[PDB]
DNA sequence: GCAGACACTA
């Protein structure tokens, strides 16, 4: 595999890989001829974050699944190769240096991941992280695109997300009410020995069912403003069937990047 | 630039290692078959534990020793988070080994490692038992927690006997082509008291300072061990003989009083041919003398009074 | 090759080395938990190392989850565990996944253990509809020499500060070491599984004594399996070394008072006790245990001279500033005098922990009461009398003077 | 006064002292006064030695009245100086004049700062009892392994990229080819795996690079030089290369490395120590990856 | 200048010939250094017998002008915590010698006053980093030293001066 | 090592 990109997509790529690293320390990266797949399954089995990079994201897609000899565990029949690497290892590699820019970036696999960085000047940085070829566990993607209609603006939602003091790590309550979406983020008070407040209840709400995570939602929305999308780049979507038991489905369409997210409710 | 005899002749194969013949043979079968289980080795220091582990790893790996070992020693950043991350990264890699071979991780001196690091180690072994293996090196197995000892095979190491140490001395002498004497070798063994490294150091000192290995030269360069003198003077019948022995040995050779008290306590604890009441009375007197010395009164008069009280309780008037 | 204890992992419930009463108790507790009316919010299962703790929950959740994956084991920090607990809170419907807290996060630091305690308290008192089942497994094993709880003995009572344990929504079931009969049966099962390799070498005819020694020497099934595997793989003539266990706090007092049946001679037993358990016999509030428990040798029917000598020797030992020699002398004297007077010994009394914490609590209560009395007296008028004279004169006369007036 | 010096532009002095704070902030700097100028040397654990030199023309009132062998030493604690100077030298364009004074021996190091009719005067008592003198990790130029001159900005960017990766052990590579495709890189290994930062053969950042054969006159092509250096020294030097114009690299066959920093500007020379031996037979796999 | 110092410090020996009493130890260490072989010497004895004076004279004899940057002297006056010990001695021993083709000598005065973990780290460094770096142990008390340290280090006893 | 009460088949 040899995929090279020369554009300002390094910011969105680093943001997505940082999101995946924050969700899970280990990131399972599966490469197929159709597109590029990156995901990191949660330890609690409640988070499924999917990001897809089309062939138009890069300038070349010289991938040869038939020539893979070492690591046949991750090679299964559309033949594709799957491997897992630590998120913190790669996030500190795809970072943008301060006071400098990167004009060329590519990722490759040898027969020990072969990833290199070429900045604006001639100086280049090469890294060889260790991966592990796993068993193309794409049944989660089968459930994700197994498949109401809610659409809303994303910049005010992002402002609400990053001014709500996520340090306390409260929960979010999607209150649809009647017609207007009122995004709320509060925590549930807990009783003590005799009606004591062991944990303080910090509640805040504003007006423009299901309860889901807050850092997953923030990480999913951070992908949008990171990349300047003059063309297309429509707002996020929310899909969820009846009853709170089933997980929710979200999608953020972009011309070269596909966003999916599954969060289990209750 | 000549390496010392201790480090110049470090064994590289399990055949050169002497001592516990059964354990060495078992290690050889483990290396040959390749089935390497989790192991903990404990015993007297300087008897060939870390050397045996290194030889076993070498014989099991061969050309895979470049990456297949992660030797984390005591003299390292032995924390709770960086050690866990390093071991996790070591266990999350695969190399081209035969199916009967597995990666070996060596942790010398695991006694001083923190208990949280022990729990992290247990998590790593539970998560990645199928790929990598762990080999422990230590002096005693008490400091290792029970759950970690449960997931391993314990092989206690005994002190090296006269035959193995003498055989190693003969091989090293033949390698160095050094004139020796049987009485000198007996004196070397007596001074070593089962220690291999101490015996090698004493032989090196004898050959450097005097050349020919003789009992007189060995006694001149290094004195007899103090526990033997303590045991000799403690079981003496007459008070005058014990007083003279303690004086002419310990005060003339320059032995600290607190060291004498500690050695006497160890000897009394390890004494055999004494009654329980006499042993506990002597232990109490040793504790009183130790308190007196620790406060600051550590003269010869205190030791003489301690011996006088010991002989008084022995004779019972 | 693969380890025997992993290759021979049980599949059915009958294969697990668990007692019938223990299995019934854990089954009833779990079944009570899975009803909508949750009697116990959390399940705590303490016990020694390798007494088949986690496997019980594993196969139980295997057999019960389809009735109404298997578990969600948390990998071994602070905010990661908070997020894990919050995510486990939102796993109730259509999954019914049990929450396992085996191999709990780091607690040797004060801050992380405290935040663990507040997390446990917060989840225990959460008045939220429905409940995801949760099981906590704690291994009882003391930390060797390297205070006030941790670094002395790592167990359930060390981590939890007497608040989680004293909760209605908890079922504390301590686990016992694996039975000798069950260990022998499981070792025989391994042997009849490995018949071919057993017949390969000359080990079948010398099997019964080895199995009996392994079963009677240690109570850990995993350590016994590892020892059996090492013995079978070895050609022969190799002495077997087991997983040396630990001696409990009351077990040490029982061994010191009565003695040891395995070792008749006192010197070797005392030396082994000092070597293997130096931390327990050198740490404080242990001589108090002997001083409070020596009366139960014959239900207080022995000679007064022996007791007087015992307490006098203990006073001399305390005079040596807690030196190891003092502890050795005191233990040796106690063992010697009990061995001497054990010629007529029957119906020994039960042992107890010394009443040291209650005295400290009462002293603290007296101190705060005296501080309050000084405060109110100083507010009323000018009266200072230091602190020494209060307990002798003002601790009794002033209360009755105030009450009468 | 034996030694006197005055300056008006303290920005240069404070930005030179900021390059010494990562390791030299603790104590034990041995200031030298001579006809050449003012120099500071720091050496901890006898593993790394730094020399920062101030020329005559930097000071405006350099007198240097002496009647001796013209070499006087003094040792002062850096942390006290940093704590004293942190509160002053504030704002911008404060025209803080600094006056240096030292009365030979037995007198404290005296600094006078004046800022808008407000003067300050701090006395720094010295430590000259167990001064063993001599010292210095010097190297001979007759057997230099190789010489290299690189730009300061590229080295600073490389070090600032290498620091946050980790890489507790680092390697230094030297290589020359007949087609003028000179190779110079500072690779390292960490828990992440392998980290390779490469300085290309472009003369903008690799103006001069030649590998010698231990005689400092016989330049050869096709020979590789391996330098095993600890992460600590590179981390300490990263701050010193933050502001610079040209950086000179020069180590001999003994393994000690002298790095010269140019920033007229002042000169900073730092001497390093190589590790005792390469890890097993690693150097082979360093080249095997280098032409890979 | 001299002639203004206490006689204890004024009469400090500078050469091995200036050390009296322990003729056997002096001859043995001279034979050791004549062959270029330093087997991790350990010195034990009562105070005032000339342990640190002997090691200083030996270092002067075998090095000369290299004492300023080859000998690492550690003692009770310097902090010897576990992290400090491991970092300092690892950095000193792992680094190659500058120009001299001889072993590196590290002197540890008052080695009895260290923690058990620090002693374990020191004894691991002694066996690990020993190709070019040697160790010297000075202590008047042996009960505070780990018995493993006494095995790897050759013990020399300083008798009271006759 | 102690006691108090229960397991389990001869
Ligand atoms: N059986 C043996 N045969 C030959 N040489 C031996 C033997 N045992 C020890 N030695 C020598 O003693 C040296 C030290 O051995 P080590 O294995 O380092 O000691 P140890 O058993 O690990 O105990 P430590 O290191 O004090 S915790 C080796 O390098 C050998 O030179
Ligand atoms: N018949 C058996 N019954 C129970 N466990 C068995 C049996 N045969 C093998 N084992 C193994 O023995 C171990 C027992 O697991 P547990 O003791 O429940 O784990 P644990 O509680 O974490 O042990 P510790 O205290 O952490 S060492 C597992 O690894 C099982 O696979
Ligand atoms: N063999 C000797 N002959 C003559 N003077 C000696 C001899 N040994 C020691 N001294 C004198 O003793 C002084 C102090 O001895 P040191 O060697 O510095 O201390 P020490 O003997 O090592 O004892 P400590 O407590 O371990 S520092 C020296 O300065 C000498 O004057
Ligand atoms: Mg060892
Ligand atoms: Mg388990
Ligand atoms: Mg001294």
């Amino acid at each position: 595999k040899a995929t090279i990109t020369e554009s300002g997509k390094q910011n969105i790529w680093f943001r997505a890989i940082y999101v995946l690293s924050t969700i899970q320390d280990d990131i399972k990266i599966t490469v197929t001829t159709n597109e590029l797949i990156a995901w990191s399954m949660n330890e609690t089995d409640t988070t499924l974050c999917q990001v897809r990079f089309q062939k138009s994201f890069f300038e070349e897609y010289e991938f040869k699944p038939h020539e893979i000899v070492f690591g046949e565990n991750g090679v299964q029949v559309h033949k594709l190769y799957s491997f897992r690497v630590n998120g913190r290892h790669l996030t500190t590699i795809s970072r943008k240096p301060d006071g400098d820019g990167i004009k060329s970036f590519t990722i490759a696999v040898n027969n020990r991941l072969i990833v290199v960085i070429e900045m604006d000047s001639l100086i280049v940085k090469e890294y060889c992280p260790q991966f592990q070829p796993t068993e193309r566990e794409l049944t989660s993607a089968l459930f994700n695109e197994e498949v109401n209609y809610i659409c809303c603006n994303s910049t005010l939602l992002k402002n609400f997300l990053d001014n709500c003091n996520v340090n306390v790590t409260d929960e979010v309550k999607l209150e649809i009410n009647v017609h207007r979406l009122s995004i709320t983020a509060f925590t549930k008070a807990v009783y003590g020995k005799n009606n004591d407040l062991l944990r303080n209840a910090l509640s805040m709400s504003n007006t423009i069912s299901i309860i889901f995570k807050l850092k997953d939602f923030k990480n999913f929305i951070t992908i949008g403003p990171s990349w300047k999308t003059t063309q297309d780049g429509n707002d996020n979507i929310s899909l969820w069937f009846c009853h709170p038991g089933d997980p929710i489905l979200m999608q953020m369409q972009k011309p070269g990047v596909k966003l999916e997210l599954v969060e289990v409710t209750d | 630039l000549q390496l010392p005899w201790v480090e110049k002749y470090r064994p590289q194969v399990l055949s050169d290692i002497v001592g516990n013949k059964e354990t060495i043979d078992r290690l050889q079968q483990i290396a040959k078959d390749g089935n390497m289980p989790h192991m903990i080795i404990s015993g007297m220091p300087g008897i060939g534990k870390t050397t045996s582990v290194h030889c076993l790893a070498h014989e099991l790996l061969g050309r895979s020793y470049a990456d297949g070992v992660l030797e984390l020693n005591a003299s390292d950043d032995r924390g709770i988070d960086v050690v866990r991350n390093q071991i996790k990264h070591f266990a999350q890699k695969k190399l081209h080994l035969p199916p009967g071979k597995h990666k070996i991780v060596i942790l010398d001196e695991a006694d001083s490692m923190t208990a949280g690091a022990q729990q992290a180690l247990r998590r790593t072994m539970e998560l990645y038992s199928n790929s990598t293996r762990f080999a422990f090196a230590c002096n005693q197995s008490n400091k290792i927690i029970e759950p970690l000892q449960s997931r391993c095979a314990i092989l206690r190491y005994s002190k090296l006997s006269d035959e193995d140490v003498l055989k190693r001395l003969l091989q090293i002498i033949k390698l160095e082509d050094v004139k020796y004497t049987n009485d000198g070798l007996e004196a070397i063994i007596f001074t070593a008291e089962g220690d291999m490294r101490q015996a090698i150091n004493n032989l090196q000192s004898t050959v450097a300072g005097h050349g020919l290995v003789n009992a007189d030269n060995v006694f001149k360069i290094v004195d007899s061990p103090h526990p033997l003198i303590v045991k000799k003077m403690l079981l003496a019948s007459n008070l005058e003989d014990s007083i003279q022995i303690l004086r002419t040995d310990l005060w003339k050779k320059g032995y600290s009083s607190i060291d004498i008290v500690t050695t006497s306590f160890r000897v009394t604890k390890n004494l055999a041919q004494v009654k329980e009441s006499v042993r506990l009375e002597m232990i109490k007197e040793i504790g009183l003398t130790h308190m007196r010395i620790l406060e600051g009164v550590g003269t010869y008069l205190q030791l003489a009074s301690m011996l006088a009280k010991i002989h008084k309780l022995n004779n019972k008037a | 090759g693969e380890q025997w204890y992993e290759k021979f992992k049980p599949n059915c419930l009958e294969q697990v080395a668990i007692h019938k009463r223990k299995l019934k108790d854990v089954q009833e507790a779990l079944d009570a938990m899975f009803l909508p009316n949750a009697k116990h919010r959390i399940l705590l299962l303490s016990g020694p190392s390798g007494c088949s703790k986690s496997t019980v929950i594993k196969e139980l959740s295997k057999i019960l989850v389809p009735k109404y994956h298997k578990v969600t084991e948390f990998r071994g920090q602070m905010e990661s565990f908070s997020e894990f607990l919050k995510g486990a809170r939102y796993l109730v419907m259509s999954n019914l996944s049990l929450i396992l807290i085996e191999d709990l996060p780091n607690v040797f630091h004060i801050d992380t253990r405290r935040r663990f305690q507040q997390l446990i308290l917060q989840w225990l008192y959460s008045s939220e509809p429905l409940l995801p089942p949760l099981v906590i497994c704690i291994t009882e094993c003391e930390i060797p020499e390297n205070k006030f709880g941790i670094d002395y003995t790592f167990s359930a009572e060390t981590i939890m500060n007497k608040e989680i344990l004293m909760h209605p929504r908890l079922k504390r079931i301590k686990f016992n070491p694996i039975n000798s009969t069950l260990l022998k049966k499981h070792l025989k099962f391994i042997c009849v599984q490995n018949m071919k390799m057993l017949k390969e070498k000359n080990k079948w005819n010398k099997r019964q004594e080895v199995i009996d020694y392994i079963a009677q020497e240690t109570g850990d099934i995993r350590s016994a399996i590892t020892t059996l595997q090492f013995w079978a793989t070895s050609s022969g003539s190799l002495p077997i070394s087991t997983r040396e266990s630990t001696i409990s706090y009351f077990h040490a007092i029982g061994k010191v008072i009565h003695g040891s049946h395995s070792t008749n001679n006192d010197n070797e037993m005392i030396n082994n006790l000092f070597e293997n358990s130096n931390n327990l016999l050198s740490k404080e509030d242990f001589k108090l245990g002997i001083l409070e428990n020596y009366n139960t040798f014959n239900k207080g029917e022995f000679s007064i001279s022996d007791a007087s000598s015992i307490v006098d020797c203990l006073s001399e030992c305390d005079n040596m500033n807690g030196l190891p020699e003092s502890n050795e002398y005191g233990l040796r004297e106690v063992r010697k005098t009990f061995r001497n007077i054990s010629k007529q010994g029957h119906n020994h009394g039960t042992v107890y922990f010394p009443r040291e914490w209650k005295v400290r609590k009462l002293q603290n209560s007296f101190k705060v009461q005296a501080e309050d009395w000084l405060n109110v007296s100083l507010y009323k008028y000018n009266a200072v009398h230091s602190f020494r004279n209060i307990t002798l004169e003002f601790g009794y006369y002033a209360p009755l003077i105030r009450k009468c007036q | 006064n034996k030694f006197s010096a005055s300056t008006v532009h303290l920005e240069h002095i404070t930005t030179a002292l900021s390059c010494l704070t990562p390791f030299g902030s603790k104590d034990d700097v041995l200031i030298f006064i001579d006809a050449d100028g003012l120099s500071f040397v720091r050496e901890n654990n006898h593993v790394i030695k730094i020399q920062l030199l101030l020329s005559r023309e930097l000071f405006m009132s350099y007198s240097y009245r002496n009647e001796t062998e013209d070499h006087m030493k003094l040792c002062v604690k850096i942390n006290h100086i940093l704590d004293s100077v942190s509160v002053m030298n504030r704002n911008s364009d404060d025209i803080v004049e600094c006056t240096l004074s030292y009365d030979g021996h037995g007198s404290p190091f005296v600094l006078i700062f004046e800022d808008s009719f407000i003067s300050e005067r701090v006395e720094y008592s010295t430590y000259l009892i167990k001064d063993f003198d001599t010292n210095g990790l010097e190297l001979d130029r007759e057997r230099i392994s190789f010489e290299a001159i690189i730009k300061g900005e590229a080295l600073h960017s490389a070090l600032k990229d290498l620091k946050e990766i980790g890489c507790k052990e680092c390697y230094v590579y030297a290589k020359t080819e007949a087609n003028d495709e000179n190779v110079f890189a500072l690779i390292s290994k960490s828990q992440l795996g392998f980290s390779k930062i490469k300085l290309p053969s472009n003369r903008s950042i690799l103006e001069k690079l030649q590998v010698f054969d231990g005689d400092s006159t016989t330049v050869i092509d096709g020979f590789a030089v391996i330098g095993f250096f600890d992460f600590t020294s590179f981390d300490k030097i990263r701050k010193s290369t933050k502001i610079a114009s040209k950086v000179l690299f020069r180590m001999d066959v003994h393994g000690v490395l002298s790095v010269n920093i140019l920033s007229p500007g002042i000169v900073i020379e730092v001497c390093m120590l190589e590790k005792e031996s390469i890890d097993e037979a690693a150097q082979t796999e360093i080249e095997l990856l280098m032409e890979t | 200048s001299k002639e203004n110092l206490p006689w204890v410090e004024k009469y400090r020996p500078e050469t091995l010939d200036e050390v009296y009493g322990q003729n056997e130890v002096i001859t043995t260490v001279r034979k050791f250094v004549d062959e270029g072989k330093l087997p991790h010497l350990l010195f034990y004895g009562p105070p005032g017998t000339g342990k640190t004076s002997t090691i200083v004279a030996l270092a002067r004899e075998i090095y000369g002008k290299n004492y300023s940057n080859m000998v690492l002297e550690l003692n009770a006056s310097d902090d010897r915590g576990i992290d400090v010990v491991r970092n300092q001695i690892k950095d000193f021993a792992s680094t190659r010698q500058i120009f001299s083709k001889g072993f590196k000598l590290i002197i540890l005065d008052e080695a009895d006053a260290m923690t058990n973990a620090a002693q374990n780290a020191l004894r691991r460094v002694i066996e690990r980093y020993t190709k070019n770096t040697r160790f010297c142990v000075l202590a008047n008390y042996a009960h505070k030293l780990t018995p493993a340290l006494l095995s790897r280090c050759t013990r020399f006893r300083f008798q009271p001066l006759p």
